[PDB]
């Protein structure tokens, strides 16, 4: 029944800053820590993410990890940085510098032991864990590097808990680190087989949505990470709150994974349009389904109609009829039958929660597992190869002891995921 | 999270003067150290005085005395101000060996003292010039020791690139060739700028036909602050110095990223003109704002880092990058994908009161490693060769114990370096 | 039913300064000596530590001993130095200088006769003594040297009373006296067989706790000795006050000593965390047990999971359920079964008092007897040997007549305790 | 809890002048003895005047007359001020024997009078110099008697270590060799400092190129006060003088702990710089603050004692110790574990009004016994040897009744002492 969340890397720490904000919004918990809500449900299932400390203080069940105090400090300095206890800030001193080898292989490795100890302390604080969630970037040093290391140890300690992670996937246009594909390649090599599932977030796609449908001209990462948190929070609240359908994360995982190795997801979100049009929108189930199916409302820079859909999850929040939902999902399946895989009859699955997100009447979360995902892997693998041949920045990595044959195997493994998507693309 | 600045030689110190002045301007630090308000660079006293963690070395009393008699004399700790009595005479042979080697132990112990004051030494950077006696001679001597004691710390060097047309030091080629030999192998990264190129910037973008070094160093200070003050301040993408090294150095040789900075605009030029992030970055890929006289279009890019100040939205940056990747004529080496480091600080760009540059709301610094650098070495190759073939001025080094073979060797090391650039240019 | 306490050495005198302060806090006794409390219990069992002198004055049943008036004076100068009667200040003139030989063997020996006379006077003042407690340092001249001498005579006079002592054990990093291990070695030689039990306090560990969990950056010895007194006072109050379990010191001693010679203890304490987190803490029995088991909350620089646990005592203060306590202790036993010794079924014993420490809702004292203790002895013995061979400062000691063969036997005896811990480590 | 200071010779007395001045500064004692407020050193009169329990001996009227005409002439009791008429002439033969032996009985009776004034004599300490006639001659004479009468009391000696380069006394080797012979065997511990080393401290840490003895003795006074005033004052760890002996003397020979003191900082050097306990103790293990010209890195440590003033938290001390034990290059002799005495007084460090040292909030004194001391003896060995081989100046001793065999013997005793250091150096 409970979940532990660990954030890492500057990305992960800033995403989590919005995530937790939202969760407390959902439950009426004040930036200082106490509960000042107003709904029974708000406290009722609070356990999944909060420990109530003496005084009616709620402690977010999460660990903030970094290798630079300053980022942690900036998190702590805002509202909701006060709700986190000092003991959840685990950090070192001297960066990682966006270096996998430092993060995973060497220096960051050193910190992980202290992180894990706190993890253990929290695992004991829970009655019964459902699972763990981690937030991070695929091409980052602590985000992926150190984060991955941690994941391999947590999974080891808890094989029976859900291990998932959401991660920022290097967008085709904006890479920061020259070896960002290298770090990503290494994380695939480690993560894929050490996780139950991973979500693919593309900032470029997010920037398109924010202007494309939301028509906004000023977003920052906090605004885009709001959208990210909308999908993350969407998933777990249902599990928390009363609904109609089947509201268990593990069951979601079961329904979305047809094969042990292909567990990559494309998140999307509805409704998600500018205020101008809000006066011209109608709120129906087909309306949400139109926004959910549309590739432009995906947060991943993929194109599901290019690939084939293996699995689709449609999560609904708010009062909807069962009939309408059933029929519209069927219609989707029918009309987009050319994209769905024939091996899975009725490949579109649903989940329904009766609690709407604060401020909306209804909402829906799109989760997909298509073959289209392989295109991201292909882009990375290719870029990787070029760098691999030149050893760009690999003296930094090999200087910290990372061996090229390990990287070679990592490359293969990327290619293996692509070939397996092809194996089920048919 | 701390670092040390090292100022060797006039060039190193006078640039440093601008640098520390700017850091004072960044926080409102009074000449006496009183700051009412960046402890990564500074060490705090019970009076609220902060000491810049830096070492000033001059083997001639005069420049340090200039510091000692100026306003910042109260800021600097007397032990930070180290001076000898005699000079290197433009000459590595004395700077690295005969003279500078005598005082260096003191210098190192002051450094070590500061290293002990550091709690989390991230690293350090050394300001000097490629042609001078202490500027390059002594400098490499220091690296020889610092790389032992601080082997795992950042070793970033900043040096003035010898102007191809004007140089006051006849044996500068010889000095620089010797430094190559010894710095390549010890340092992690060396950055450089060309005062001649800067003059062109001053006259074209600032509209100033009278630049002095005190102008020239303000501009340098801008660039340095972007990577020193603002990288410790808050942003979206807070990039560290170690991260810089980890994102700028691709090979174990050195590498030499060159500086480019845009905006460099006079107050009047700022009027009537609206810069965006993208427009500023467009300027960054123009030869016209290249801080070293070396043609960006000649070579191929290997590395590139863009660091942002003030009003920068990643959204705009992303679009800008897309266009520089695809619109420009920027050729790049195969090895590299375009993973250009983007540092994004919210910390606004700052301007020196009474300076030449206009108040800007956003700013971008660019570091780049291009294959055109081999031409710079070619310049040195022939200049060295000419002198060395005639053996002009050779007695000024030989008399201090230098070997002719050594000089040949150093040239050859440069030739090897050029060859490695050749290698990189070959795409693969 | 009553206890007499004797403090010795600069350490012991300053620790006692905090100890007695706390005891009077517990009972509402003013720094000047009179009772100004407000609870029935506060006076009810006051007899164990105080004599009520005419005028409703309470005299702490303790003797302050030193060989330098100035330390005694500084004690006397503060609050609660006025509550002690002049007759409890027994001191000489000229130090000891941290010299065992002076303390025990020669000069300090001279003072002991006057100390003992006062002891006798107090033993008569009591109705029925339960025992005696002494506070001192193991590597100090009067602390251990003279103190030990006194102990051997008190035990002689009262074989049937509890003889225990708490002592500062030389921390690995901060020794003051060059021959501090020598003094300690000699005290083992004398103390172990002349005491019922001794507690092992490491200042280094204490300094870690104060910053590690308490997050404090200014402690002094008074703040650390506060923590010491928390454990000391924790033990005796239960004996004094109404509870649920079995509240007798002798019974504690019986339950914690499986073998005549192995009676060394590792004190620990819960709750013991910074105020920041106090807003994020929950107060439950498992919470206290988590803090109690955790080695970092031990006041001894040992590691109980390195050794084996022979006996564990868990003392609780405040209202707790019996069930919860029983279950959590069982759980501890279960989960940490790899550290417990198989010869003792249900090796974790409890004691429960219903009176909480002033200001807290609940608290717990951890007392353990592990084999890990032997590591401290090993460190000392080794250091000793080196010094022994060189006779460092032994001219001071041999100059006062201490013979090297006595020291030789002392060395053996240290090694014997280690071998016996090995004999029961298995 | 009382003690006696003994000042023999100019060096002893002039240092004493600084010492008693400092004790007056410690409590606000007026020159006439009026104190408005440390009775371990002082004896009280019904007027509230306190008398420093000390004896001043000079065989030449002049220095004592200097006392008698200064401000502290009212402080000292006329019987404490003992003077002869003639000097020892730099010569043990007269100082210990011919001349000083005549007055010593008086001197002893004044000492005994004060010993009777003491109620709990803890002990005493003698201030002198290793080279002079009364400074070392008379001094050892005194020890010969004091060790009988006060055999169980502290016998700590403090002496000026003969500078290897400058000495005004040509037969100083001879004097010092004779003292070795007689002091080793009688005294408990002798401490010493080198005025040359001190000059280096004055010029480097105080920035003073004009030290006189009146400066030099202020610095000595600082060190002495740390162990005399502050050890009687309150602290966390109140360490006695007997405790000092019991914690500093490892063998029955003597031993000779050397002084090191950090902070020694000019007012300007104190600005802009924050010392911690740990930083001060770092300075304490630097050769640079070593008060004797003898290299700490040469020998091995046997003993070490650190005494703290003012704002010192044991917590910090512990951390500092950990690093000096493990970080430093301090080699130590097997015999010893690192049980370094830590004295921690709350009593703040004090500064002489009009002095050179900066007001500090905390301070650390270090005593240390290193094997490098044998080199100091080696210096004496050859200096003695040279003179003795030629028999230069020998008639100035022989005429007073000295024996040549005796001189050889004394050298041999020194050689034995060196051999014992050799022994200690051999680890075992
Ligand atoms: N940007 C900049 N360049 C400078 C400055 N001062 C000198 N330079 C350049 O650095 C080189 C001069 O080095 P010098 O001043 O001769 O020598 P040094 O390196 O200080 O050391 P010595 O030869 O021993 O005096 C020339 O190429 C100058 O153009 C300055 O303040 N700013
Ligand atoms: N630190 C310090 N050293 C001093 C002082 N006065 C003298 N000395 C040193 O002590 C030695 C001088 O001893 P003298 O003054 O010649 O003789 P004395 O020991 O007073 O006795 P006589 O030879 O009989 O006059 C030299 O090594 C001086 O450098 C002083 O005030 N302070
Ligand atoms: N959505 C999103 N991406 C971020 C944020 N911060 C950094 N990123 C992305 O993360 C990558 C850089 O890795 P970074 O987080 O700096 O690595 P680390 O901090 O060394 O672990 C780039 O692709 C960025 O676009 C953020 O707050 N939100
Ligand atoms: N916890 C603690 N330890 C102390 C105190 N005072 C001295 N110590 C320790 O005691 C040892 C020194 O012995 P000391 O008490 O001076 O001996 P004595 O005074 O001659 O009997 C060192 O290990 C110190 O850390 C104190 O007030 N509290
Ligand atoms: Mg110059
Ligand atoms: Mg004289």
């Amino acid at each position: 029944r409970e979940i532990v969340h660990i954030q890492a890397g500057q990305c992960g720490n800033q995403i989590g800053a919005k995530f937790w904000e939202v969760i407390s919004d959902e439950h009426g918990i004040d930036p200082t820590g106490s509960y000042h809500g107003d709904s029974d449900l708000q406290l009722e299932r609070i356990n999944v993410y909060y420990n109530e400390a003496a005084g009616n203080k709620y402690v977010p069940r999460a660990i903030l990890v970094d290798l630079e105090p300053g980022t942690m400090d900036s998190v702590r300095s805002g509202p909701f940085g006060q709700i986190f206890r000092p003991d959840n800030f685990v950090f070192g001193q001297s960066g990682a510098g966006n270096n996998w080898a430092k993060g995973h292989y060497t220096e960051g490795a050193e910190l992980v032991d202290s992180v894990l100890d706190v993890v253990r302390k929290e695992s004991e604080s829970c009655d019964c864990l459902q699972g763990f969630q981690l937030t991070h970037s695929l091409g980052g040093g602590t985000g992926s590097g150190m984060g991955t290391l941690l994941i391999s140890k947590i999974r080891e300690e808890y094989p029976d808990r859900i291990m998932n992670t959401f991660s920022v996937v290097p967008s085709p246009k904006v890479s920061d680190t020259v070896v960002e594909p290298y770090n990503a390649t290494l994380s695939v090599h480690q993560l894929v087989e050490n996780t139950d599932e991973t979500y693919c977030i593309d900032n470029e796609a997010l920037y398109d949505i924010c202007f494309r449908t939301l028509k906004l001209t000023t977003p920052t990462y906090g605004d885009l990470n709001h959208l990210v948190s909308a999908t993350m929070s969407g998933v777990t609240t249902c599990l928390r709150f009363p609904g109609q359908l089947n509201a268990d994360l593990r069951k979601l995982a079961v329904n979305m994974v047809p094969f042990p190795r292909l567990h990559f997801f494309m998140p999307g979100f509805a409704p998600l349009t500018s205020r101008g049009s809000q006066q011209y929108r109608a709120l129906t189930v087909p309306e949400l389904t139109q926004q959910m199916f549309d590739a432009k409302n995906m947060m991943a820079a993929c194109d599901p109609r290019h690939g084939r859909y293996l699995t689709v999850a449609a999560v609904f929040r708010g009062r909807m009829s069962m009939k309408e939902v059933d029929e519209q999902m069927l219609n989707v399946q029918n009309k987009n039958s050319s994209y769905f895989v024939e091996w899975i009859p009725n490949n579109v699955k649903t989940a329904v929660c009766d609690i709407p997100p604060r401020g909306l009447k209804m909402s829906a979360t799109f989760i997909g597992n298509s073959t289209a995902i392989q295109e991201l892997f292909k882009r990375i693998s290719e870029q990787f190869t070029a760098m691999f041949r030149r050893k760009a920045f690999l003296h930094w990595y090999t200087g910290e002891g990372m061996d090229e044959m390990e990287f070679t195997e990592a490359e293969s493994n990327m290619n293996d995921l692509v070939s397996e998507y092809q194996q089920y693309q048919d | 999270r701390e670092c040390i600045s090292i100022h060797v030689g006039q060039a190193g110190v006078q640039i440093g003067n601008a640098c520390w002045e700017l850091y004072c301007l960044e926080h409102g630090i009074q000449p006496d150290g009183q700051m009412p308000s960046f402890n990564t660079f500074f060490s705090e006293t019970g009076a609220g005085k902060h000491v810049p963690r830096a070492v000033f070395v001059d083997l001639e009393p005069t420049v340090i005395d200039e510091v000692r008699t100026g306003t910042y004399r109260q800021l600097f700790h007397p032990e930070q101000l180290i001076t000898g009595k005699e000079d290197a005479a433009n000459n590595y042979a004395r700077g690295h060996y005969t003279i500078g080697k005598e005082i260096i132990d003191l210098v190192l112990d002051r450094i070590r003292k500061l290293a002990d004051q550091c709690t989390g030494l991230q690293g350090f950077s050394v300001f000097h010039s490629f042609g001078g006696g202490t500027g390059s001679g002594f400098t490499s001597l220091l690296m020889e020791r610092l790389s032992v004691d601080y082997g795992k710390k950042s070793k970033l060097e900043f040096s003035i690139y010898p102007a191809p047309q004007v140089s006051t030091a006849v044996v500068e080629p010889y000095n620089s060739i010797l430094t190559t030999h010894t710095t390549l192998e010890h340092s992690d990264c060396a950055f450089m700028v060309d005062n001649e190129a800067i003059y062109d910037i001053c006259r074209r973008n600032l509209d100033i036909e009278r630049p002095t070094y005190t102008n020239l160093n303000r501009l340098i200070g801008q660039i340095v602050s972007s990577i020193t003050a603002s990288l410790r301040f808050d942003g979206a993408l807070n990039v560290d110095l170690t991260e810089f090294q980890t994102n700028l150095v691709p090979y174990p040789r050195g590498h030499f990223p060159l500086a480019t900075y845009a905006p460099v605009i006079s107050a009047e030029k700022a009027y009537h003109e609206q810069l965006s992030v993208a427009e500023i970055t467009n300027a960054c890929f123009e030869p016209a704002n290249q801080m070293v006289k070396c043609d960006p279009r000649h070579g191929k890019y290997m590395a590139c880092c863009l660091l942002y100040r003030g009003d920068v939205v990643p959204k705009d940056v992303n679009a800008a990058i897309a266009t520089i990747k695809t619109k420009r004529t920027i050729q790049f080496v195969d090895w590299c994908p375009t993973g250009f480091k983007v540092g994004i600080n919210y910390e606004p760009p700052t301007v020196v009161p009474g300076g030449d540059l206009a108040k800007v709301q956003r700013a971008v610094c660019m570091l780049s490693n291009t294959t055109a650098i081999a031409e710079a070495w070619a310049r040195l190759d022939h200049k060295f060769d000419l002198m060395y073939a005639k053996r002009a001025f050779v007695h000024w080094y030989v008399g201090e114990g230098m070997e002719e073979g050594e000089f040949s060797e150093a040239r050859e090391d440069m030739a090897a370096l050029e060859k490695d650039y050749e290698e990189v240019g070959v795409d693969s």
